[PDB]
């Protein structure tokens, strides 16, 4: 394990937040590592001094030490072997995760959550099994195109491309993170996109998501900052730290 | 034949790998043609190598060389209708997997078992396969430090042998250098062609010493480096002598062409084509090289001919413009919004990056900027569009 990535000591910071990285450095393609940066400066402008951590193969993972698990994308020979080493996380994650601390897991690490996935050429490959949901393949199809969704739970729209042959369908303890407006999304067969099972948020968004939805950025990591310091705390709004991006989402339309 | 029967009278270079093919193969011209007279090439490259092969001043009892650039997929192909008496491997990197692209040029080499292979030492993909061809490599052996893992952006890191996270003790870009397995040892070969010194590196200029002599090219970049490494190395390889090498180098060192520089009032600007995030990152750090305070304005077009995606901004190395020298950020091209928020999001003071709707505005800007120098990094159609506005002037 190792520290990619530290905040300056160029503010005076009231809060820490440790982002545990998952494989950053094996599940790393297609910008979704952006979601890391994503993170960070929005942590910044909330007050919390942040530490990334990259831990990937043969790292021990403490659920102790993380406010925020980064699960991304990659390519399927390192997403293969991503797969292999998960059995040394698994007690940690699914502690972390019971624990009701935020995941937030894109493609590949969405998918390595659940139970299995399987590859286009029929090979399934086993997961965590720490979430319910299975993704089964597709022969020749892929998911491709722009995409938007919108969770009732929370009264907010994520917009997106989807790049994927995986179809996955969630178990009955798991929500979606979003209904789908327009796009594929998980199975094409029922209208739900990524999951929200406690504090995991999964998607099959690139985007990066979280730069393309800000909403959302703001909402792991005040969820993440609550949950380390309690509910009480008073964070500076999100119409107050992020007004320009806030209004440049609606400008393009 | 066709093109069979000039294998014979041809010693014949395939030049080939991601990137680099084009100037690696000028170069190497350039330098044989000083030893040897002329040499066959394709400036721009199966039928059209018959004329190339048809133009040829030189007869049957003159040393007759080609050096061909030959596209990693067509490299099967080629190679049933013409034997090469040497493969040069540039490099391989990711299209937007890598292993199946290096299984064509593996074949490529195998359907000429005889032939040897000068690969870049550096990529540990061309380490990762038993060879039948006879194999040389080229790279650089600068000083060493402790083994370190390459950016976590970084690809193709995986060790072919034990499925480890390869380190470095010397990393140049992406997954180049002298790697090393800290788990099964498996690690960079004994290189026999060695960039031994980096006298000096600039943002528009390097000197360095290959097998004890001493070269300088007139552009920035590392990569550039890679391509006069590989070019010095067939020519040593040939058997010219050092006095040659040296004359051909510096007669044909101009391939590398120059910086885009232009004027705008009295600001001197370079303008540089970023389209993917190994190619982006290192410019910038070329241009984080440059000693004096500069502007910088990024451009962002999403059009056909930029690639639609542009994702792939998050992955350059954007971070490193909070170690550079500059004075104001502009953000330009159609997503100018999205490029805009990609900078903030490196620390840098939000209140010099500014956004602007027409790429005319960013001119005017620059005009009236209080540093003498810009930099200005443009997508694909962003660059030709910028240039048409220069035009009008
Ligand atoms: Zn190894």
């Amino acid at each position: 394990t190792y520290t990619s990535l530290k905040s300056p000591e160029n503010q005076d910071y009231i809060y820490d937040l440790t982002i545990a990285h998952l494989y950053g450095n094996l599940m790393n393609t297609y910008g979704d590592n952006g979601n890391i940066l994503m993170l960070k400066y929005v942590a910044e402008k909330l007050g919390a001094r942040v530490t990334v951590d990259i831990v990937s193969i043969n790292d021990t993972f403490e659920q102790d030490d993380y406010d925020i698990v980064f699960f991304g994308g990659g390519q399927d020979y390192e997403q293969s072997i991503v797969a292999k080493d998960l059995p040394s996380k698994k007690a940690a994650l699914a502690d972390y995760i019971a624990n009701n601390k935020v995941v937030l897991a894109i493609c590949g690490g969405f998918q390595l959550l659940g139970q299995y996935y399987v590859q286009a050429n029929g090979v399934k490959i086993d997961g965590l099994g720490i979430m319910g949901h299975y993704t089964l393949n597709q022969h020749q199809n892929r998911f491709i195109g722009d995409i938007k969704i919108h969770n009732d739970e929370f009264n907010e729209t994520y917009y997106g491309f989807e790049n994927h042959q995986g179809r996955t369908f969630l178990s009955g303890d798991e929500k979606p993170l979003g209904r789908v407006v327009y796009g594929n999304g998980n199975n094409k067969e029922d209208q739900t996109e990524g999951v929200h099972y406690k504090n995991v948020y999964g998607s099959y968004f690139h985007g990066p998501i979280l730069s393309r939805n800000v909403n959302l950025a703001y909402r792991l990591v005040t969820t993440a900052l609550k949950k380390k310091y309690g509910s009480a705390i008073s964070l500076s709004s999100y119409d107050d730290i992020l007004k320009q991006e806030i209004t440049e989402e609606y400008a393009d339309l | 034949d066709i093109l069979k029967d000039l294998s014979k009278d041809y010693d014949i270079v395939v030049v080939t790998g991601t990137n680099g093919k084009t100037l690696t193969t000028a170069l190497t011209v350039g330098i044989l043609k000083e030893a040897f007279g002329e040499i066959i090439t394709n400036p721009s490259g199966i039928t059209g190598i018959t004329s190339t092969f048809l133009a040829a001043k030189k007869g049957k009892s003159e040393r007759q060389i080609a050096v061909l650039e030959i596209d990693e997929a067509s490299l099967p192909r080629i190679t049933t209708y013409l034997k090469p008496s040497l493969f040069v491997y540039t490099n391989i990197f990711r299209d937007q997997e890598i292993y199946t692209t290096y299984q064509m040029i593996v074949d490529g080499a195998r359907n000429a078992p005889k032939a040897t292979i000068l690969a870049n030492g550096d990529s540990p993909i061309f380490s990762s396969k038993d060879i039948v061809n006879p194999v040389q490599y080229y790279g650089f052996d600068t000083a060493k430090h402790a083994p370190q893992l390459a950016h976590y952006n970084t690809e193709g890191i995986l060790c072919p042998k034990c499925e480890h996270i390869l380190q470095y003790r010397l990393n140049t870009y992406a997954n180049l250098g002298d790697f090393v397995c800290l788990n099964c040892q498996f690690q960079r070969p004994t290189l026999d062609y060695q960039l031994t010194e980096l006298t000096a590196i600039t943002h528009q200029s390097s000197e360095f010493v290959i097998d004890g002599q001493n070269y300088k090219i007139n552009v920035g970049g590392l990569y550039n480096i890679y391509n006069a490494l590989a070019a010095v190395s067939v020519a040593e390889f040939f058997g010219v002598s050092p006095e040659k090498i040296k004359a051909g180098f510096n007669k044909s060192k101009a391939v590398f062409g120059r910086q885009e520089t232009f004027t705008i009032g009295d600001k001197s600007c370079t303008l540089i084509l970023i389209k993917n995030p190994v190619g982006a990152s290192q410019a910038l750090e070329m241009i984080q090289l440059a000693d004096y305070p500069f502007s910088l304005s990024v451009l962002l077009n999403a059009n056909y001919a930029d690639g639609i995606d542009t994702s792939w901004i998050w992955d350059a190395n954007f971070e490193l413009i909070t170690q550079m020298p500059i004075t104001e950020i502009n953000a330009g091209g159609v997503r100018h919004s999205e490029i805009a928020r990609r900078l903030r999001v490196t620390g840098f003071d939000d209140t010099k990056i500014k956004q602007a709707e027409k790429l005319e505005q960013i001119i005017e800007t620059i005009e009236k900027q209080e540093a003498k120098h810009a930099y200005i990094l443009a997508t694909y159609t962003a660059m030709l569009e910028f240039r048409s506005l220069l035009a009008d002037r």
